[PDB]
């Protein structure tokens, strides 16, 4: 589910 | 018209079934080395073979270097010239030692503004530049088997 | 064996005066370290620099700090600046462990921009436009590879230093050969891209590709298949503002999927040199090449790590026009070149030329096609590029490139060069380097072409002498000119007497180190220094300038 590493979690949660 | 097709072989015929070593046999100059002769028709023993009196390969030193070529009017670089040299010898079993090298030389501009760019156009120009080295030492067999003779 | 190193002194025209005094420390046989204090009377205060050397079980490494608490220089071009200190860490290490394991670092910080120029370039140069930091672990066995890699750097231009990091990328490939008689290839990655500004799209892609091709070769011809499967997922975010200006709207999710056909073939045609010379064999090998890859619109991705590359003679055959996986541009053409060979009686390659080009039969379009081309040239022979090599005697060679665009109407890149070199203390070398402005603008960013600094194009001719004299001195000399500006880009001299327990060396420089954007004209820096240490130390001193001496044989 999560794919801390490679994902977008600079601007992601906005 | 002299022209004639090739009937030799790139790589001599004594040299068909031979030993390949090397510290790195994992790295990336192995596998272009490994793909080279594997074209080229020959047959790659283990070191540890008890089948003795095949020649070997024995991959050496590699070393990039990355510099300056030319530089703009503010001295900031703007040609970047990659080098790659390479150092092997063959062994002929019970003859002699005869040593080889290869030598590959390619350049890219530089650009900051895609920098990141930049640096996947080097890796690429890397892995080019391993092919390169692995037809150079091939296409430097014939002279060693002439040098035996 | 730990004690202080002999000093070293050297006087600049940035630094003035300056003063090391290093300080040598065997902590290990493995580990080893060294501080040196230099004093610059400018700056009005000294640098600690420190490196450390180890050697490991996971491989070979150099870490580098430099601090110099406050400067006076940097306080007085940046009054409002907060604070003036300086500093730069440096750490390189590369090792492989097990023959699986890979492990390698190339980390360099700055505190700012001026640090390469304003400072000594043992790991720096004032040319560079960036700094790198780069971090990779890896697994390779025979036929199977992974890579886990960290990217990221720190732009020195003030114009636009915002610049994309793959903080994450993983680069899985795996081959299997042998599969009947194709051979089959799979590369697989994962990457996050981040940029430095709060504003520009961030994006997450996922690529994988499968590879099958057919090799069959003879004596004389080699034919070889390929297709390739490509196959591209974006996940992009933070695109408002990019919206809200281009008229070109980012999407949030992008599917790629491609195939490549490609068909190579080669040919060796030989004859006997007779007239020109006994038992030398001339050799011509034609090479083809035909490359189909399907068109689709990449406006909804930006560029994120997507680059024009050069296409010298063996780029001609390359399949691609951009790196990485951002613009794939479609592919409708045919590859044709010729190279001739010249082996002499003991089979040594003596000389070797190359020609070739590409012939278009559709335009390689990409969906953001915003190459200011100087004609609208879009199908056709659009591509040249030619190689030469030629080794005269033992002591004396030479070589040459060249490429020529339709498209810019003009030759884009050529170089020349040609070495006398007995050996490593005695040689002689000539070299040239030319680059046109419409190349320059055509590849390089929008405000290139419009810079004075940029904007004229390459034009550079560099001589490079080492004469020894009496077996103990070595004089070596350098000399870089731009004939377009008619002026001087790089010039050394150096002397080195070099005894049985002594060596001693002398120095001179005077490099580009600078534009000056009020008065637009170049800044040169010069610095005179010696060297005492406890061969006659020639290649060191060609590696010493901005334009290091490269052998060309
Ligand atoms: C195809 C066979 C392979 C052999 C390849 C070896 C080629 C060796 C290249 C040596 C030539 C380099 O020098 C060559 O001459 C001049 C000198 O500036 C350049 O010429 C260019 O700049 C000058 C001014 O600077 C202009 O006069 C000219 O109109 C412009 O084209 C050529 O574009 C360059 O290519
Ligand atoms: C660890 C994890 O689950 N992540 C996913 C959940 N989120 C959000 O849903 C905002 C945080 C942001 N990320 C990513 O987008 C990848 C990483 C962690």
């Amino acid at each position: 589910a999560c794919f801390w590493p490679f994902c977008n979690w600079k601007h992601g949660c906005a | 018209c002299g022209w004639h097709l090739r009937d030799t072989t790139q790589v001599p015929s004594t040299m068909k079934v031979m030993i390949l070593d090397s510290g790195d046999p994992n790295g990336p100059l192995s596998r272009a080395v490994r793909n080279q002769l594997r074209l080229n028709g020959v047959e790659l023993l283990d070191k540890e073979t008890t089948r003795k009196d095949v020649p070997s390969l024995r991959l050496g030193k590699v070393s990039i270097a990355k510099d300056t070529a030319s530089v703009f009017r503010n001295g900031q670089t703007a040609e970047y010239q990659m080098i790659m040299t390479v150092n092997a010898t063959v062994l002929i079993p019970g003859r002699d030692i005869y040593p080889i090298s290869a030598k590959v030389f390619r350049s890219f501009f530089d650009n900051p503004q895609m920098a990141l760019a930049k640096d996947n156009e080097q890796d690429m120009i890397v892995k080019e530049m391993y092919d390169r080295a692995a037809e150079q030492l091939i296409r430097k067999l014939p002279s060693i088997r002439a040098a035996d003779i | 064996r730990s004690g202080f190193l002999i000093p070293n002194a050297k006087y600049t025209t940035t630094n003035y005066f300056e003063f090391y005094l290093p300080y040598y420390w065997n902590i290990a046989p493995n580990m080893d370290a060294t501080i040196t204090p230099h004093y610059m009377h400018r700056r009005g205060n000294i640098m600690w620099e420190n490196e450390f050397r180890y050697l490991s079980q996971a491989g070979a490494g150099l870490m580098e700090l430099d601090y110099l608490p406050s400067d006076k220089v940097y306080e007085d071009e940046h009054p409002n600046d907060d604070s003036s200190r300086r500093w730069l860490f440096y750490w390189n290490h590369s090792g492989v462990m097990d023959q699986v394991w890979r492990f390698n670092v190339d980390y360099t910080k700055v505190s700012d921009p001026s640090y390469f120029n304003d400072f000594d370039n043992k790991y720096g140069s004032s040319t560079d436009g960036y700094a790198t930091q780069k971090f990779s672990v890896g697994y390779a066995v025979q036929n199977f590879n992974a890579t886990v890699s960290t990217k990221q750097f720190q732009v020195f231009s003030e114009q636009n230093t915002s610049s994309y990091s793959a903080e994450p990328q993983l680069d899985v490939n795996y081959y299997q050969n042998d599969v009947g008689p194709f051979d089959t290839r799979i590369y697989g990655q994962a990457v996050h891209f981040v940029n430095t500004r709060d504003d520009m799209p961030e994006a997450t892609r996922v690529h994988l590709e499968p590879t099958i091709n057919l090799p069959l070769s003879n004596n004389w011809g080699s034919i070889n298949t390929e297709a390739k499967f490509l196959a591209t997922h974006y996940q992009q975010t933070n695109l408002d503002w990019y919206n809200s200006r281009n008229t070109t709207k980012l999407d949030e999710s992008v599917n790629r999927v491609m195939p490549q056909f490609k068909v190579d073939g080669k040919m060796v045609f030989e004859r006997d040199m007779e007239m020109l010379a006994p038992g030398y064999t001339q050799t011509l090998e034609p090479r083809a090449q035909y490359l189909y890859v399907p068109y689709r619109d990449q406006s909804d991705i930006y560029n994120y790590d997507s680059s024009l590359l050069q296409s010298d003679y063996s780029g001609l055959f390359r399949d691609r026009t951009y790196g990485g996986l951002d613009r794939i541009a479609s592919a409708n053409q045919v590859t044709t070149g010729v190279t001739s060979r010249i082996y002499d009686d003991a089979a040594v390659e003596r000389f070797n030329i190359s020609v070739g080009q590409i012939y278009y039969f559709t335009e390689s379009r990409t969906g953001d096609d915003n190459i200011t081309w100087e004609n609208d040239d879009k199908t056709g022979s659009l591509v040249w590029a030619g190689d030469t090599y030629w080794r005269i005697s033992e002591r004396w060679g030479l070589r040459g490139g060249i490429q020529y665009d339709t498209r810019l109407d003009n030759v884009a890149t050529s170089n020349s060069s040609i070495e006398y070199r007995r050996d490593e203390d005695r040689l002689v070398q000539l070299n040239y380097h030319y680059a046109s402005p419409e190349y320059i603008q055509a590849t390089l960013p929008k405000y290139y072409s419009t810079a004075e600094q940029y904007k004229n194009g390459i034009s550079q001719v560099g001589a490079v002498a080492s004469r020894p004299i009496a077996d103990r001195w070595s004089i070596v000399g350098a000399y870089y000119y731009d004939t377009n500006a008619n002026k001087q880009a790089d010039s050394m001299l150096g002397v080195q007497y070099s005894s049985c327990c002594y060596a001693i060396r002398v120095g001179y420089e005077r490099k580009l180190n600078g534009w000056d954007n009020d008065k637009q004209h170049a800044v040169y820096d010069n610095a005179i220094g010696f060297n005492i240490e406890l061969g006659l130390g020639t290649q060191e001193m060609l590696r010493s300038n901005i334009l290091p001496y490269q052998n060309t044989l």
